[PDB]
């Protein structure tokens, strides 16, 4: 039935066609363009001539669904979109961008073992992108090809925005940035291997740009002998960035809360609002007909047997707006606590944002503080 | 925090169940010595027994007396001693946190993380929120939304329908609109009665013998829908339908029919016929009013 | 509906909830069989007195320390000062029973620890609680043990157990002689349980496979019902009332007690309950009511801090009915390592949290007619250390301050500046100075266009090395439609086309058509909070508009040609996969 040893052509159209089938949804329901399209047979094929210069009949490629999302991210990024890795964990999981699939229910039989290698690594979530983007950064070469400088600027826009941050911020850590980078940002982490263990927990440009976020919320808070910024407006940034309200964007990172591996952010959906419950099954019955793999009729009339059951809630540039006026009052030892719940709850965010560990975040920003005393001293 | 209405994400729970029972057959083997594979692990679980109407139990008596201690600390070190290198053996071929794992539990230390805690599926994770947030509503009387958690859920391809109690509680408690739940209970016999494990404890089960909770609820809660009365030959006629003969609690929904049909020589008939299905309900396990106040009523009627 | 209906659809009742009311009482992945921390009321004196309501509490540092100190009860509930005694032993379950009144209000409590096994006397008076060392037994066995239950010192190692009885007060030490062993090599998990029943002299074993009875004093022992084919047993605990059992599966709250004067079982039904948990536990606390005896049912775990509670009722038929769930959440993290229990319900007990030296009381009501962050793994991050690494972080603070001052004064008169004739020259040789600089970098694009290796022209999307004309205008719709004009003007062919507006709805959330309204509502949301929101707003509207500011390489006619060519290169039939325009 099915093919034998030479299904690396079945696998690689499969794997290309699902590539496109993602395009497709971008530029059309995320209005990218049309030039990302030509950037993506650019990468896909450098590194399908690389793996088409490779001879073993033994297959040793690895398309898992973490190679399409890294040459997205790779063509995105050479043409400096405003795009990061947040968007696109957001808009696989809240299963717009339909990811989580081998040739969606509905294809093609293949042996199992690629299917195998399809459905298997399918996660992103431990810095699974952000390794498999600099593998792939490796694989072939970020520096003579492309220009693998981020997008730095629009992603200090979109952190401001997601907390309250009045726009003050935005040139704070763009200043931090400009001291001990003067701004150069890279793509390549590689030496292809599995092994590390200095020097590279902090090399992926974006995870350094929120340690820094961080880092400038701490000492510029912490640190405003004019007493700038209230003891109490920390609180009040806080509670406006804690209070758990109905928008499109909170409602994602509720569904991204889901599918995060480790606890706490479980308990978090434990602690959910009907609104958010809500707006979830619509992405459910949405974004899940995207689902995977007489009698069947019987059941829909079956199932269709009991009910299956001026524009309200504000845009991204309101909410962020709303929150900058919240802290517009601008013009003892306790409050060092306001800092610290603050930073704990924006980490919170990254972490479930930017599907990364606890560990890995801190390891980062513990990394570049020390890089920034180290420059300091 | 609550169940989840998936097939557990899969590979290291199984090969931890693996390690588990391979090390249970050395050690309980080694114990009968001295009293003297998905397979390994199926015929080790295998060998095992797998006023008001109370389904009573089995209480003590006929059973044998006693036992003196068996297991000294040098008596147990010794039946432990080797099993655990022959664990050793395939340790080393199952994943390091596998290999703790069968260190912590062979230690007798119990895991702080869940399966559930532990899974991580993007849409499994998915339909574990959404499933979630239904128990989580039903418990907090939320039908309206439990019920658009309901009705998404089972929209979904993967879920087989244990959920029916809490649809039959939750369009029970909502008396909102949709065809309620007598019709999703008596739905459920109709397509679930006919040739037309993991998973599966009592309160969900398969009609060889007794399918229980979901039925004999339907029957006595239609019987408290005739509590609405004083539809009935309806009820007792598809409860005179089925053979499923041991049930006895439908000879008591039957005579409970005859005593609300009975509220002139045709009442004398519904009478003489309760008072018939009585009798053939202590045919089988009673339900027992002192009866001698059903009669009494039944006098009442004699009047 | 069983009683309802069984005499001749809904509840018995309408439905409520759970409350709370807080206070602080005192201060101090694998896991194992432990749980410590009591408080139950006694009098030793017993020359006619009362009870007095104790604390067993546990201070840590290896956990070497017993502490029993006295409660005095009221509205508010708080204790009367510290009484102390420590054991070189790690420490688990401090347990003081009491059997019910068949009898007496009882004497003095005991310990189960890493090697020991101990029970104290205590006399009382005047706020002290003087106690005495009733002697431990480090051993004899090199086992530990698993629960103590208690006049009678019974206590469980791992798959054997033992009647015993304790001295009396002073200074001869415990001795046993009926003993005997539940082991089960299949079991794994090291947690056995003994807890009497019906005050009988009958004792119950358990463990996670299975419930064993024994009559003790004869000889009898029995395997109860069930036994381990799709659940464990979870805990077990007593509820209060002698002839009263209450024990935890996985998926049942199953209420055990006698219905006849020998022991039991009930398979009076029971409500269920849903995780896969091994760390569940359970407690009751016991309402009295005219018409019933009501029981509230707090299982507990050690992964999230809710709380899961059901309530039954003791209408003395033995008449057992469930109303209905409910459960409550509790703060940051961290979970429950001891629930304690002591037309409207109140229930009110004691919690102590996973690695928290507190100790707080908790009251439940039905009605209403009437973090504090240590994470050390990211202070370590945030506090550091040395002085010159203060100073350090305030010099670079003060750095940074004075900075944003100059781009204060310095950006204001830009914004005087708008609309004038003089930022009107400036946007024109600024535009077309800019576009002379962008043919020059086209020309040499033209130099080295045959490449056609890759498809990325060398370092391209800029402003183009002239950095100080970006800065100076001030009035973003004229400088939206100076872009437009010269992507109007640079229209002559092979050159970058990209939409900004279809990517300001990544920005924003929203269809963001102009490039002004961009402006607008950052500038709503901002003038909401900060002065010179305007000035901000117009300098990173206008970094954002240059961060993006389009010029990468040769336009779409360009790639192509590197697009074949390395679909060249690449053997035969790999180019024959290479597919366009799947369907």
């Amino acid at each position: 039935k099915l093919i034998g040893h030479e299904a690396k052509l079945l696998f690689l159209k499969s794997f290309q066609f699902i590539l496109k089938r993602q395009i497709r949804w971008l530029i059309t329901e995320m209005r990218f363009p049309k030039e990302f399209e030509h950037v993506a047979k650019i990468i896909w094929l450098k590194i399908l001539k690389t793996i088409n210069d490779q001879p073993q009949e033994e297959l040793k490629l690895q398309l898992h669904m973490t190679s399409t999302i890294s040459i997205l991210y790779l063509a995105s990024t050479h043409l400096s979109l405003p795009v990061y890795t947040c968007d696109y964990i957001k808009w696989i999981c809240t299963a717009k961008m339909p990811y989580f699939q081998a040739s969606e229910i509905l294809r093609i039989q293949l042996p199992n073992y690629y299917v195998s290698i399809l459905e298997g690594s399918i996660s992103p979530f431990n810095g699974q992108l952000y390794n498999k983007i600099a593998l792939t950064c490796g694989m072939i070469h970020f520096k003579e090809f492309f220009n693998s400088e981020i997008s730095c600027q629009g992603l200090l826009l979109k952190l401001v925005m997601q907390c309250a941050l009045p726009p003050e911020f935005y040139f704070y850590t763009k200043q931090v940035i400009e001291f001990e980078e003067t701004d150069i940002r890279n793509l390549t982490l590689w030496e292809r291997t599995d092994e590390r263990h200095t020097g590279r927990v902090s090399n992926h440009a974006e995870l350094r740009v929120l340690s820094y976020f961080m880092l400038t919320i701490n000492w510029m808070l912490s640190f405003d002998r004019d007493r700038q910024y209230p003891l109490k407006w920390i609180l009040s940034l806080t509670e406006s960035l804690t209070q758990r309200t109905t928008t499109s964007e909170s409602i994602g990172r509720n569904i991204v809360k889901v599918v995060y591996p480790d606890k706490p952010t479980s308990s978090d959906y434990f602690q959910w609002s009907e609104e958010e419950t809500l707006e979830f099954l619509k992405w459910m019955e949405k974004q899940f007909l995207p689902t995977q793999t007489d009698q069947k009729i019987a059941r829909r009339k079956l199932y269709k047997i009991f009910p299956l059951d001026s524009t309200h809630q504000l845009t991204f540039i309101e909410d962020l707006q709303e929150r900058y006026a919240k802290q517009t009052p601008f013009f003892p030892p306790a409050r060092k606590e306001a800092i610290g719940r603050l930073l704990t709850h924006i980490a919170s965010q990254l972490l479930v944002d930017f599907a990364i560990s606890k560990e890995q975040l801190k390891d980062c920003i513990s990394r570049i503080k020390n890089a920034c005393l180290h420059r300091m001293n | 925090m609550f169940e989840v209405p998936i097939t557990l994400t899969n590979r290291k729970f199984a090969q931890r169940r693996k390690l588990k029972y391979q090390y249970i057959n050395y050690i309980s083997r080694r114990f009968d010595r001295i009293s003297k594979q998905q397979k390994k692990r199926r015929r080790e679980r295998h060998w095992r027994s797998v006023s008001f109407e109370i389904w009573r139990t089995v209480s003590s008596q006929n059973k044998q007396p006693i036992n003196k201690q068996k297991m000294t600390y040098h008596n147990f070190k010794k039946i432990e001693k080797i099993p655990l290198r022959k664990m050793e053996i395939p340790l080393l071929h199952c994943t390091k946190e596998n290999k703790l794992y069968f260190q912590s539990i062979s230690r007798g230390l119990e895991p702080l993380k869940t399966s559930t805690s532990e899974v991580r599926n993007y849409r499994t994770r998915h339909i574990v929120t959404l499933t979630d947030l239904l128990h989580l509503n039903v418990s907090r009387h939320n039908w309206s939304l439990a019920y658009k958690i309901f009705a998404t859920l089972i929209r979904i391809p993967g879920v087989q329908i244990k959920s029916l109690w809490g649809i039959g509680v939750e369009i029970l408690d909502n008396l909102s609109n949709s065809s309620s739940g007598l019709d999703f209970l008596q739905w459920m016999c109709q397509i679930y009665s006919s040739k037309s494990r993991s998973i599966v404890p009592p309160f969900q089960t398969g009609s060889r013998t007794h399918t229980a909770k979901f039925a004999i609820t339907y029957l006595w809660s239609s019987l408290i829908n005739c509590q609405k009365s004083m539809l009935i030959d309806k009820i007792s006629e598809w409860v005179l339908t089925p053979p499923f003969m041991e049930d006895a609690e439908v000879w008591f929904i039957y005579a409970s029919c005859h005593l609300l049909k009975a509220d002139i020589n045709q009442v004398i008939k519904h009478i003489h016929y309760v008072r018939t299905f009585l009798k053939i309900c202590l045919d089988k396990g009673g339900f027992a009013v002192p009866s001698r106040l059903i009669e009494n009523q039944l006098k009442s009627f004699e009047s | 509906v069983q009683g309802a209906s069984l005499y001749c659809t809904l509840a018995e009742d309408a439905l409520d909830l759970h409350i709370v009311v807080k206070s602080l009482l005192c201060d101090t992945s694998q896991y194992i069989q432990t749980a410590s921390d009591l408080r139950n009321y006694r009098d030793g004196t017993e020359i006619i007195a009362y009870a007095s309501g104790k604390t067993g509490s546990v201070l840590n540092i290896a956990v070497l320390t017993r502490q029993n100190t006295l409660h005095l009860n009221r509205h508010n509930n708080v204790t009367s000062i510290e009484l102390h005694s420590p054991i070189k032993s790690i420490k688990i379950p401090g347990a003081s029973e009491s059997i019910g009144r068949r009898s007496n209000l009882v004497g003095i409590i005991t310990e189960n620890s890493f090697q020991i096994f101990r029970i104290e006397s205590v006399h009382s008076r005047s706020c002290d609680v003087m106690v005495s060392s009733s002697e431990p037994l480090y051993f004899v066995e090199i086992d530990d043990l698993q629960v103590v239950d208690f006049q009678f010192a019974i206590i469980d190692i791992k798959g054997n157990w033992s009647i015993g009885r304790i001295p009396k007060n002073f200074n001869n030490q415990l001795i046993d002689n009926l003993h005997g062993t539940i082991f089960d090599p299949e079991e794994l998990s090291s947690w056995k349980r003994i807890e009497w029943f019906s005050h009988f002299q009958k004792i119950l074993v358990f463990d996670r496979s299975k419930m064993i009875e024994i009559d003790f004093m004869n000889n009898w022992q029995t395997e109860v019902v069930q036994a381990k084919a799709w659940s464990n047993i979870r805990d077990y605990k007593r509820i209060d009332d002698k002839n009263g059992i209450l024990l935890t599966s996985r998926e049942i709250i199953i209420v055990g007690a006698s219905e006849s004067n020998d022991p039991v079982r009930r398979i009076s039904w029971k409500h269920d309950l849903d995780p896969d948990d091994t760390t569940l536990r359970i407690t009751v606390q016991k309402v009295k009511k005219p018409d019933h005896i009501l029981l509230v049912a707090f299982v507990y775990s050690m992964r999230h801090k809710r709380i899961y509670m059901h309530v039954f009722s003791h209408r003395k038929a033995n008449l057992f009915q469930s109303l209905g769930c409910s459960t409550v959440l509790e703060i940051p993290g961290g979970t429950p390592t001891g629930i304690e229990t002591i037309f409207e319900l109140v229930v009110d007990f004691l919690v102590k949290l996973r690695n928290s030296s507190e100790v707080y009381y908790y009251a439940l009501s039905n009605t209403q007619n009437s973090i504090i962050v240590d994470h050390p793994e990211w202070a370590s991050l945030f506090n550091n250390a040395d002085e010159r690494e203060k100073e350090s972080i305030g010099a670079l603070v003060s750095q940074i301050k004075l900075k944003e001052r100059e781009r204060i004064s310095r950006v204001q008169n830009l914004i005087e500046h708008e609309n004038s004739h003089d930022e009107d020259k400036y946007l024109q040789d600024l535009g077309y100075r800019l576009s002379i600089a962008t043919n020059e970098l086209l020309e040499s694009w033209q130099k080295t266009k045959d490449e056609s290796i890759l498809s990325g022209s060398l370092s391209h999307s800029k402003l183009k090395n002239l950095l100080e004309n970006s800065d100076s205008f001030a009035s973003i719709p004229e400088f939206s439609s100076l872009l437009d004009q010269f992507f109007q003007y640079y229209q002559d062919q092979d050159v970058t086309f990209i939409g900004f507006e279809k990517l300001l709805h990544l920005f924003l959330h929203e269809d963001v058509p102009g490039l002004d309204i961009f402006y607008n509502k950052l500038l709503q949301c901002w003038v909401l909070v900060s002065p010179q929101a305007e000035l901000l707003t117009k300098e990173i509207v206008k970094d954002i508009i240059w961060s993006l500011a389009r010029l990468e390489k040769p336009s779409l006619f360009e790639p192509i040609q590197n697009e074949i060519s390395r679909s060249l290169s690449g053997p035969y039939q790999d180019i024959i996969s290479s597919w366009d325009m799947d369907d």
